[PDB]
RNA sequence: AGAUCUUGGUGGUAGUAGCAAAUAUUCAAACGAGAACUUUGAAGGCCGAAGUGGAGAAGGGUUCCAUGUGAACAGCAGUUGA
């Protein structure tokens, strides 16, 4: 499938790809920035240190209300959280990666992030009930995500 | 070693002191356990069920100020865990808690 | 109710045995353009007619 | 692995509510393998389950 | 019969509460 | 390009308001890929017979029962479910 920014040598480089996936958009944009450039064991420990809140994804353009923490000083920033779901998530698309590189035949211990995007997927439509007898959405922002691993040491 | 265990008392009435009436047996359980994994050095604490109702003895606010307690540093060798080790926390029935050290108990 | 006449009886009998899924060899047919039952009805979502 | 068809017909055998109700919790599988009253009355003979006793009120005080 | 290890954990299996609750009187296995 | 235009779609607001009426949960185990919520046991509580109990009328119409599933729905979750 058409991928955006196809790798520049496709024989060092393992793919991973997943739609419509119920997690929030904004939260997964952020983490997937912040994972950015990371070599894969890197990613994995720093993904499992967001779901131990033990590390923060700085929370840069979709940053409305999120509130201070110590660890966005890490980064060089001031608003970070902690999105467990995402984290989880783009841990699910790692380990796909990895065993896609296996499947490659490249070893796994010099993949680098080199390409992770975050598209909107279609919202999906719910209803919630207000004051004087209105109907509002209550629609979810379930996104795409696609990620191209590179082998570089 | 890695298999010892120990008599501890805890000060139940020192880390509940502040907390509010509907949380402080639920926060006493917590604080035990947290106590457990300091002492012990294991993440892995399971709470014995006498231990439990022995600090849910006397309702959910009027918590016992001191109790003591022994913790069981055991192997959890038993299947794929990310533990090897864990701390079985049980209830030890004094009748005063003046001059009680911290011992350690054998087998 | 419990005490119900039969001709109640029987057109809650009709919407029962209309209330149900298509059969899985319909969307084999030549030129079907049928996904599935848009006639489905649920007890709480909405009511009967009577 | 799921009790709760085995607790409603154990009651309603035993003639007492669900509260009084006692399934042994180390033999949760042969409890569950029960699906019928017989085999439930089976259980209950052979002391599987168990009608728990009364809870105490005393009249002492009043008396 | 019962002996001493046969009673240390008979202790076990007939208390199936805290105090103030009935002892088990039975556990029959019959097939 | 306008008509508080018609229909459809999409933003900022915004990961924000909010998920605060009726005292309350805890421990262990089981199943399970997965348990704050499922089931079992233990404990602590509540309804307190003008009930949060047991049964009917009207109305609903299969929601009843068992088994299975885990897409969607049950404004968190679910191995549970009207
Ligand atoms: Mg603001
Ligand atoms: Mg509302
Ligand atoms: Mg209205
Ligand atoms: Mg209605
Ligand atoms: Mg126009
Ligand atoms: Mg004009
Ligand atoms: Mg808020
Ligand atoms: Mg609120
Ligand atoms: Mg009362
Ligand atoms: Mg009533
Ligand atoms: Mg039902
Ligand atoms: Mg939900």
């Amino acid at each position: 499938v058409r991928y955006s920014l196809d790798p520049e040598n496709p024989t060092k480089s393992c793919k991973s790809r997943g739609s419509n996936l119920r997690v929030h958009f904004k939260n997964t944009r952020e983490t997937a920035q912040a994972i950015k450039g990371m070599h894969i064991r890197k990613a994995t420990k720093y993904l499992k240190d967001v779901t131990l809140q033990k590390q923060c994804v700085p929370f840069r353009r979709y940053n409305g209300g999120v509130g201070r923490c110590a660890q966005a000083k890490q980064w060089g920033w001031t608003q970070g959280r902690w999105p467990k779901k995402s984290a989880e998530f783009l841990l699910h698309m790692l380990k796909n990666a990895e065993s896609n590189a296996e499947l490659k035949g490249l070893d796994v211990d010099s993949l680098v992030i080199e390409h992770i995007q975050v598209n909107k997927a279609p919202k999906m439509r719910r209803r919630t009930y207000r004051a004087h007898g209105r109907i509002n959405p209550y629609m979810s922002s379930p996104c795409h995500i696609e990620m191209i691993l590179t082998e570089k040491e | 070693n890695e298999v010892v265990t120990r008599e501890y008392t805890i000060n139940i009435h020192k880390r509940i002191h502040g907390v509010g009436f509907k949380k402080r047996a639920p926060r006493a359980l917590k604080e035990i356990r947290k106590f457990a994994m300091k002492e012990m050095g294991t993440p892995d604490v399971r709470i014995d069920t006498r231990l439990n109702k022995a600090v849910w003895a006397k309702g959910i606010r009027n918590v016992p100020y001191r109790i003591r307690v022994r913790l069981s540093r055991k192997r959890n060798e038993d299947e794929d865990s990310p533990n090897k080790l864990y701390t079985l926390v049980t209830y030890v029935p004094v009748t005063t808690f003046k001059n009680l050290q911290t011992v350690n108990v054998d087998e | 109710s419990s005490h119900k006449t039969f001709r109640i009886k029987r057109f809650l009998a009709k919407k029962q045995k209309q209330n149900r899924p298509i059969p899985q060899w319909i969307r084999m047919k030549t030129g079907n353009k049928i996904r599935y039952n848009s006639k489905r009805r649920h007890w709480r979502r909405t009511k009967l007619g009577l | 692995s799921m009790l709760r068809l085995q607790k409603r017909l154990a009651s309603s055998v035993l003639r007492c509510g669900k509260k009084k109700v006692w399934l042994d919790p180390n033999e949760t599988n042969e409890i569950a393998n029960a699906n019928s009253r017989q085999q439930i009355r089976k259980l209950i003979k052979d002391g599987l389950i168990i009608r728990k006793p009364v809870t105490v009120h005393s009249r002492a005080r009043c008396r | 019969i019962m002996n001493q290890e046969k009673l240390a954990k008979l202790q076990a299996q007939v208390r199936i509460g805290g105090k103030g609750t009935a002892r088990r009187k039975k556990k029959v296995v019959h097939r």
